[PDB]
């Protein structure tokens, strides 16, 4: 099974992000950002939802077996309300066995894309006839398996909503628990879709990243891991309006999350900032609970931290090199530095931070990529050398750069 | 602007230097500024290309350069920017955030990081061994 493969990939990642916590076990794996809320249920009531579900399944125009309907709904409902990992996968495995493909249609000629905004279709169109390579962008909507899972999930959500009383709020806690559980579903399945991304990936998020949305919480992690495996290249973020990306080549469409300028937004969740903003904005109109509030925080500042904390982290970001300390001397590969070719840099003082910054700046000035670099580089005695067949002293330092 | 401050900027500007004369190519000014510890935006960089006027060949001399660093250095305050960026994941009033909260944040916002690089830093910050982190403390330890 191909989704059991992906599922297994996803279960690791969730367990890797849970290592400090260690709240994950067998069967229960926590979806990042999807708090598990389980409260007491009357047992038979499950059957009410079970048989509703089952009915719904086969009295709907879906590619499911006739009598299989009871089976499916039983599996699904247990799987959701119990936060059982094996059942969640089994449900997914089962669906895959009814000709529900959990994979993008243009298997290799598809650009797996992410939309977590408003008007994906508009963006998608510009993005589609921009590729000069016959490449067509694909959303999670396009995956028949995904969509059908979301449909059934939607139905159980709706059951809770319109069969229950908020008035009696011990009933509300049962509603909040069912809402919480169905939320982790959509969350898990977005990590399934996201582990299938290859090459350059497109992300639609107008007005910057939205902290605590699906992209941030489940998609971006799965995409990060894929990069460190070398399977994904640039994650391109379209946080500006569609016009700004109009009549631009596919390479040049979008930037990175970590670049300066990209904004962050929340749903106006804080105890007293709602009120601060409330009397400072019940002035004109107001704010709905889901209104997105533009924060003034810089994700770039966290990237900046790394550049001044980890050695040669800027060659990584700006030149896609991976300088690691080796047996003696730094060894350099193209990032993520699992691929063959290896070059070397020797410093005359490998721990001095002034020294690392110098050879760092030097490399950014002389080489645009890894393949342009000589096989050996030396920062010695205020001179920089290189050996590539014959030794040359490319620059000397007497308060400046005396190239030659 | 300290005299010390100009010494490093003179040194940084020696390299990147095309014609080896004192001209720095426009596009690379962006790169050089990013190395010297200031991150100007896509638009803000265009300000320095216009605010210091540009009319084609060269014109980005060393004197123009340390003018912007001055300008840019004024309106941006890096240590509070990093503190601000770690408090959004505060959510609890208290200075600490969960080590799992941190790991999640460091993975997303560390683009050319590796799993083991992220593992190592979550251990280093988790002095207490309980699975909580002083976000300031953690900054403090990566400023050394």
């Amino acid at each position: 099974s191909l989704v059991a493969a992906r599922a297994e990939k996803v279960a690791n990642l969730y367990r890797w992000l849970d290592t400090d916590n260690d709240v994950a076990t067998d069967k229960y794996v926590p979806v990042p950002g999807f708090e598990r809320v389980d409260v007491d249920v009357s047992d038979e009531v499950k059957q009410r939802m079970i048989q509703s579900m089952s009915g719904y399944i086969e009295h709907t125009d879906n590619q499911v077996p006739k009598d299989q309907a009871e089976a499916l709904a039983t599996l699904f409902v247990e799987s959701t309300l119990d936060y059982d990992w094996d059942k969640r996968v089994e449900f997914l495995t089962k669906l895959e066995s009814y000709g529900y493909s959990f994979e993008a249609p243009h298997a290799e000629k598809s650009i797996v894309s992410f939309w977590s905004g408003k008007n994906f279709k508009q963006y998608r169109d510009i993005l589609d006839n921009a590729q000069t390579d016959g490449k067509k962008v694909v959303y999670d909507i396009d995956v028949k398996g995904n969509a059908f899972a979301i449909d059934l999930n939607k139905h159980l959500m709706r059951w809770g909503g319109l069969f229950l009383d908020p008035d009696n709020a011990e009933q509300n806690q049962l509603k909040s628990s069912i809402d919480a559980a169905t939320f982790s579903n959509t969350g898990f399945w977005s990590s399934v879709y996201a582990t299938g991304a290859q090459n350059d990936v497109y992300v639609i998020a107008e007005g910057g990243v939205r902290l605590g949305n699906y992209f941030w919480n489940v998609e971006l992690p799965a995409l990060r891991q894929l990069q460190r495996e070398g399977l994904v290249g640039e994650i391109r973020l379209l946080d500006k309006p569609v016009s700004e990306y109009k009549d631009l080549p596919a390479d040049q469409i979008g930037r990175r999350l970590t670049d300066a300028g990209v904004a962050v937004k929340v749903r106006f969740d804080a105890l007293s900032h709602e009120r601060q903003a409330e009397l400072l904005a019940d002035n004109p109109d107001g704010y709905k609970a889901d209104t997105l509030v533009e924060l003034d925080v810089k994700l770039s500042a966290i990237d900046s931290m790394l550049r001044e904390s980890l050695p040669f982290y800027s060659l990584r970001t700006e030149r896609n090199l991976l300088v690691q300390e080796g047996e003696e001397g730094f060894e350099v590969r193209s990032w993520p530095g699992i691929d063959g070719k290896s070059k070397t840099i020797l410093l005359d003082n490998p721990e001095d931070a002034a020294q690392q910054k110098s050879i760092e700046r030097f490399i950014l000035a002389n080489f645009d990529n890894f393949e342009q670099m000589p096989d050996e580089l030396f920062l010695v005695d205020n001179k920089v050398l290189s050996h590539h067949d014959g030794r040359t002293r490319i620059i000397a330092q007497k308060e400046d750069g005396a190239w030659t | 602007l300290t005299e010390e401050q100009i010494a490093e900027f003179k040194e940084a500007f020696s390299l990147f230097d095309k014609d080896g004369d004192g001209t720095i190519t426009t596009k690379e000014l962006g790169t050089v500024m990013r190395s010297l510890g200031q991150n100007p935006t896509e638009a803000e960089l265009q300000d320095m290309i216009n605010e210091v006027d540009a009319d084609g060949n060269g014109t980005i001399d060393f004197p123009e350069f340390l003018t912007m660093m001055a300008r840019k250095m004024k309106d941006t305050d890096s240590e509070e920017e990093i503190r601000e960026a770690f408090r959004v994941f505060d959510k609890d009033g208290n200075g600490y955030i969960s080590a799992a909260e941190l790991r999640h944040v460091m993975t997303n916002l560390g683009e050319k990081l590796t799993d083991e690089e992220v593992d190592q830093m979550i251990r280093e910050a988790d002095i207490d061994g309980d699975g909580q982190v002083n976000y300031e403390e953690f900054v403090q330890m990566m400023t050394a």
